[PDB]
């Protein structure tokens, strides 16, 4: 059936850029129009690009128009979203998504791959051990703050839970 | 030139059984220049992707069932659930693909009215409480993976300040 996977997203400073590739599986690819769409961390959903089904047709919002290109590949069965310029309002997770040409836009959407705008570097050249015990005290911070998380889905767990140990 | 989808209610909260009916406005005339409406409907488990559910207002995408309902008439168009199940919770979403740029609303969350009191889902099956407790596991791997790619953003200058070194 129908798989996509999406790649190529990390980390990149603003005004750098960055490519995407969602490699399809289970389908003509070349009869399908393909489109990428993002969602930004607050769970906001953005339509990115659109490409045809040959690729002689684009579309872009306003948004993205300059700075993003979306292109595609029918004989490795690759669709490519390339991202120049980025800034601080594109750190979102983005999922490329399959079309019917003429009745919907959006049918069946990847995992998809998350891109976070890195926003500091001036002030860190100096001791070289003094950034090894740095970079290693910023360790239990992410823990705790991972620990808060996985307590906070304990509490939210501990309801069914006790609903299902009641029949 | 853009058109605004306004979402409505932002939260839903009903109990198993009963009907569910969520609004969506356009701001502007939404008809297609081939003369159809493309207003689709979408809904994203949590931690999971959008799946297409309804498509131009009022047709059902295969593999919806019966339950679910669309209808329109202009700029105010409506998502209906005749009998809200476990499997219908969720964020959904309308859409417009009629007028570049092409536009998403702002999301209406349909949940469970006080389940997270237990008293409140003793009337639920042992199959969909597990159900539930399993949809809560990509939440918790996408807010904890969130984390993590802060404290990547967080590494990455003392390794490029290494890296020189
Ligand atoms: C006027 O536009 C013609 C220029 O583009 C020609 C591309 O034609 C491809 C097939 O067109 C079928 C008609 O499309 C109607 C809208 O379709 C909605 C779902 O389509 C998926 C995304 O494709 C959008 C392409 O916009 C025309």
């Amino acid at each position: 059936e129908v798989q996509l996977v999406e790649s190529g997203g990390g980390l990149v400073k603003p005004g750098g850029s960055l490519k995407l590739s969602c490699a399809a599986s289970g389908f003509t690819f070349s009869s399908y129009a393909m489109s990428w769409v993002r969602q930004t961390p607050e769970k906001r959903l953005e339509w990115v690009a659109t490409i045809s089904s040959g690729g002689s047709y684009t579309y872009y919002p306003d948004s993205v128009k300059g700075r993003f290109t979306i292109s595609r590949d029918n004989a490795k069965n690759t669709l490519y979203l390339q991202m120049s310029s980025l800034r601080s309002e594109d750190t979102a997770m983005y999922y490329c998504a399959s079309a019917y040409d003429g009745s919907y836009y959006f049918d069946y959407w990847g995992q998809g791959t998350t891109v976070t705008v890195c926003s500091y570097e001036f002030l860190k050249s100096w001791t070289v051990e003094d950034l090894q015990k740095r970079l290693l005290a910023l360790d239990p911070m992410m823990e705790q703050e991972i620990e808060e998380i996985r307590q906070k889905y304990q509490s939210k767990r501990q309801p069914i839970l006790d609903a299902i140990e009641a029949k | 030139m853009d058109v605004l989808m306004t979402q409505t209610p932002l939260s839903l909260p009903v109990s198993l059984g009963d009907q569910a009916s969520i609004s969506c406005r356009s701001s502007q005339s939404i008809v297609h220049s081939n003369g159809n409406t493309y207003l689709e409907w979408y809904l994203q488990k949590p931690g999971q992707s959008p799946k297409l559910l309804i498509y131009k207002v009022s047709n059902r995408f295969s593999g919806v069932p019966d339950r679910f309902s669309g209808s329109g008439s202009g700029t105010d168009f409506t998502l209906k659930i005749s009998r809200v199940e476990a499997e219908d919770l969720g964020v959904y979403y309308c859409f417009q693909g009629s007028h570049v740029p092409w536009t998403f609303g702002g999301g209406t969350k349909l949940e469970i009215k006080r389940g997270s009191d237990y008293e409140f889902l003793k009337s639920w099956t042992v199959e969909d409480l597990q159900k539930r407790l399993l949809a809560l596991d990509p939440m918790m791997e996408q807010e904890i993976e969130e984390i993590r790619q802060k404290y990547q953003c967080k590494r990455q200058p003392i390794l490029d300040a290494i890296e020189a070194k």
